[PDB]
RNA sequence: AUGAUGAGGUUAAUAGGUUCGAGGUGGAAGCAUGGUGACAUGUGGAGCUGACGAAUACUAAUCGAUCGAAGACUUAAU
RNA sequence: CGCGAGCUGGGUUCAGAACGUCGUGAGACAGUUCGGUCCCUAUCCGUCGUGGGCGUAGGAAAUUUGAGAGGAGCUGUCCUU
RNA sequence: GACAAUGGUAGGAGAGCGUUCUAAGGGCGUUGAAGCAUGAUCGUAAGGACAUGUGGAGCGCUUAGAAGUGAGAAUGCCGGUGUGAGUAGCGAAAGACGGGUGAGAAUCCCGUCCACCGAUUGACUAAGGUUUCCAGAGGAAGGCUCGUCCGCUCUGGGUUAGU
RNA sequence: ACCGAUAGUGAACCAGUACCGUGAGGGAAAGGUGAAAAGCACCCCGGAAGGGGAGUGAAAUAGAACCUGAAACCGUGUGCU
RNA sequence: GAUUAAGUUAUUAAGGGCGCACGGUGGAUGCCUUGGCACUAGAAGCCAAUGAAGGACGUUACUAACGACGAUAUGCUUUGGG
């Protein structure tokens, strides 16, 4: 039917990826690769790589043509964070959060 | 009348690319040193163009040394080239000869990727 | 200075709604079949 | 400005090495007693 | 600051170059000459000249995309 | 005794030191003297600039009226009468 | 049935709700226990059921016993996750292009030019450090960015004295 | 009529260990797939990571950082506003 | 004329709020126990120059860690059990 595929634990914070994939959203899958392939921000590749592999379920799995196909959601989540620090003035040495994301996408036909 | 750092450095900089170009026709540059480096490498052209020894002195005061490029098997300097080919090449040509495409940004820092080629 | 209270969800995100980025500008290749930005070059 | 701890071999292994423990009954006290809590590591 | 304002975007002077010019500096280089020379004079208000002013499409403002009306009800007046 | 998250730090309020004076003393002031660490990345209101959104019953472009608000408001000398 | 009384801090009195364990009795449970989630459910309160979803193996009820028996505050202790905020920062300094390599280069390799210290940023060694040295591979984490690169990772190998 | 992973030993895990201190000395965190490893042959996007099908399984909406999976906190969709 | 006028209202959501659905993070809760904790009854209460306590270094086809053993090393013999 309507396929999708999912990139977990990408390095990249998720407040970023969010700012890229909103750009994604919603739009006709070709313009969608298009935006994802100009737009310069490191989100910008990896989820590049996510509505490829998507796309590729789509036309191997459900038989499905790849021109009408469309972006009916995308979105990351939260996913764990590594916990890191840097050593600072006077001895004291403040936390570094380097968070993850998980990318889900999924492309459409109708709703048969 | 731009920069990037302090002005030797501009001044280096500058040099250090318009030897170059000459040296390679075409060249991979921001695109703010394009735009400074086009007028630099246009008046040498000119210069070169004049022909007399004066100006042969004034252009060896700005252009940067021996890189003598390796044409059909020989070494002519860079200057050498610049009053000995580039010169005779756009001669019948106005000055106004150079070129600068937007290649959009690099990955690294985003910074305007652009090309400039004197054809 | 330091805050006197902590910012609201609901306040936190008013101030991130001019937070977007610009979807780009982009024109496409003739005939070469890929697409690029405005003015720029056609790789 | 050179801050505390300059290493050297000797000075540890004198002073903090298993015979000077050995040396006075309050060495071997301390032995004793990290041989009763079974640090891996005992004398340096 | 960024955005905003404004000047332009080929049916075009918007910037760069180019060619003149104002201003600025003050007599280029090379050569000739006179000196044992350091140098001086001549060729010559010379050469050089960022922003200032003109002319010129030589280079770049290419292709293209997005946004934006169809005009509510009432009552009084032709 | 407006204003040190705007500045100073000379006074005064720490540790050193000395004189006069008091206390046997340690010390002390009703006193004097030389010296002596001024931290903070502005979240809200407030204030100075400066854009977006919708509104303003069609959609725009230029010109506008001015409810209101702000600015300025000082003064000598000399001649004539 | 009438008739009265019922604000309340320190505090006194009284009656209860719920938690875990135990005894006995009576039960429920893979045809789905507890737990968790959702609901317009019942009781004067603490609180009790019920249906659906999840879960996949242990639970209630009755009476009495006994308690590590009830949390919102202690600048409480430990864990997680926010806010500040895409903010401060990215630790003294000149880099430019060409050619490689690669899935991918401002950042790795080569080259040229450029620049920098030169009583030193060079050369040698005592401490001290202990495999960081070498060669081939690698790139998740470490590196304040990137990384094909490394003092990082894997495999292999490197230190020779009568003076 | 003792604890049941913040409890019970500091230690249910290669604990007097990581780690800290010159030293004496101080001292953590960290248990649980499943009945059986049957631990996802194969195809596909991808450099890998990861992922969609195809499969094992009662269950992988039990897939390894693995029983249950609460709340904070982050998100996508929207009925009313 | 929807034209003139006077009046009255609306749509808009950049974004936000309540509700709901669906996810993510995180590891509470329930269930589980290899580990502890307090005791009962009985053995035992010493080891050491015939070199201990406790260690260092070793020992296997591969071997880092732990145990086990020691150049007779991931064991040798012997009498029994199986
Ligand atoms: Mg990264
Ligand atoms: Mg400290
Ligand atoms: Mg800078
Ligand atoms: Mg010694
Ligand atoms: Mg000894
Ligand atoms: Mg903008
Ligand atoms: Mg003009
Ligand atoms: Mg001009
Ligand atoms: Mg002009
Ligand atoms: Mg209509
Ligand atoms: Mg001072
Ligand atoms: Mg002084
Ligand atoms: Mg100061
Ligand atoms: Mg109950
Ligand atoms: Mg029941
Ligand atoms: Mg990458
Ligand atoms: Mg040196
Ligand atoms: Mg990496
Ligand atoms: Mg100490
Ligand atoms: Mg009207
Ligand atoms: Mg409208
Ligand atoms: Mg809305
Ligand atoms: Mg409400
Ligand atoms: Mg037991
Ligand atoms: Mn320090
Ligand atoms: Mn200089
Ligand atoms: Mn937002
Ligand atoms: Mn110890
Ligand atoms: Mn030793
Ligand atoms: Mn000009
Ligand atoms: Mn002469
Ligand atoms: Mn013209
Ligand atoms: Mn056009
Ligand atoms: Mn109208
Ligand atoms: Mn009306
Ligand atoms: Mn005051
Ligand atoms: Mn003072
Ligand atoms: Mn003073
Ligand atoms: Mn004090
Ligand atoms: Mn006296
Ligand atoms: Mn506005
Ligand atoms: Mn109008
Ligand atoms: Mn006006
Ligand atoms: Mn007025
Ligand atoms: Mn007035
Ligand atoms: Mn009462
Ligand atoms: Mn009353
Ligand atoms: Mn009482
Ligand atoms: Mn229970
Ligand atoms: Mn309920
Ligand atoms: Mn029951
Ligand atoms: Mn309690
Ligand atoms: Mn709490
Ligand atoms: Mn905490
Ligand atoms: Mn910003
Ligand atoms: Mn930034
Ligand atoms: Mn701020
Ligand atoms: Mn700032
Ligand atoms: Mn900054
Ligand atoms: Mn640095
Ligand atoms: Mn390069
Ligand atoms: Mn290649
Ligand atoms: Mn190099
Ligand atoms: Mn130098
Ligand atoms: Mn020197
Ligand atoms: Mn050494
Ligand atoms: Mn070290
Ligand atoms: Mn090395
Ligand atoms: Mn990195
Ligand atoms: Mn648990
Ligand atoms: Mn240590
Ligand atoms: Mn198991
Ligand atoms: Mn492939
Ligand atoms: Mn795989
Ligand atoms: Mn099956
Ligand atoms: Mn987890
Ligand atoms: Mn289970
Ligand atoms: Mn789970
Ligand atoms: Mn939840
Ligand atoms: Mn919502
Ligand atoms: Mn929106
Ligand atoms: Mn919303
Ligand atoms: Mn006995
Ligand atoms: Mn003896
Ligand atoms: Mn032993
Ligand atoms: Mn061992
Ligand atoms: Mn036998």
């Amino acid at each position: 039917m309507e396929a999708k595929a999912v990139a977990r634990t990408i390095r990249i914070a998720p407040r970023k990826v969010r700012l890229v994939l909103d750009l994604i959203r919603g739009k006709n899958a070709a313009e969608a690769i298009a935006i994802l392939k100009l737009t310069n921000k490191a989100s910008s590749p990896v989820i590049e790589k996510v509505l490829m592999s998507a796309l590729a379920n789509a036309e191997h799995n459900y038989d499905m043509n790849t021109d009408e196909l469309v972006v009916k959601e995308a979105y990351a989540n939260e996913g764990p964070t590594l916990k890191r620090f840097r050593p600072r003035a006077q001895g004291r040495a403040s936390a570094i959060n380097k968070r993850t994301s998980h990318i889900t996408i999924v492309v459409s036909d109708g709703k048969e | 009348r731009k920069l990037g750092r302090t002005s030797d450095q501009r001044k280096a900089m500058l040099r250090d690319l318009a030897t170059s170009l000459i040296i390679s026709e075409r060249i991979e540059t921001t695109e703010a040193r394009a735009k400074e480096v086009r007028s630099v490498v246009e008046k040498l052209i000119t210069l070169g163009k004049k022909g007399d020894l004066a100006s042969r002195r004034n252009a060896a005061k700005t252009l940067r040394n021996v890189e003598i490029l390796n044409e059909d098997e020989t070494t002519q300097t860079a200057l050498q080239k610049l009053f000995g080919e580039i010169a005779e090449r756009y001669t019948e040509r106005q000055g106004g000869y150079t070129r600068i495409l937007k290649q959009g940004p690099r990955r690294g820092d985003g910074a305007e990727s652009v090309i400039i080629e004197l054809v | 200075a330091v805050p006197k209270r902590r910012t609201s969800k609901t306040r936190k995100n008013k101030r991130r709604t001019h937070f977007k980025i610009s979807v780009p500008g982009m024109t496409e290749c003739p005939n070469c079949g890929r697409e690029y930005k405005l003015s720029h070059r056609v790789c | 400005v050179k801050r505390t701890y300059q290493p050297n071999k000797r000075k540890h292994s004198k002073v903090h090495g298993f015979r000077k423990r050995m040396s006075t009954k309050n060495g071997r006290k301390v032995l004793a007693r990290r041989r009763r809590k079974g640090r891996k590591v005992l004398s340096a």
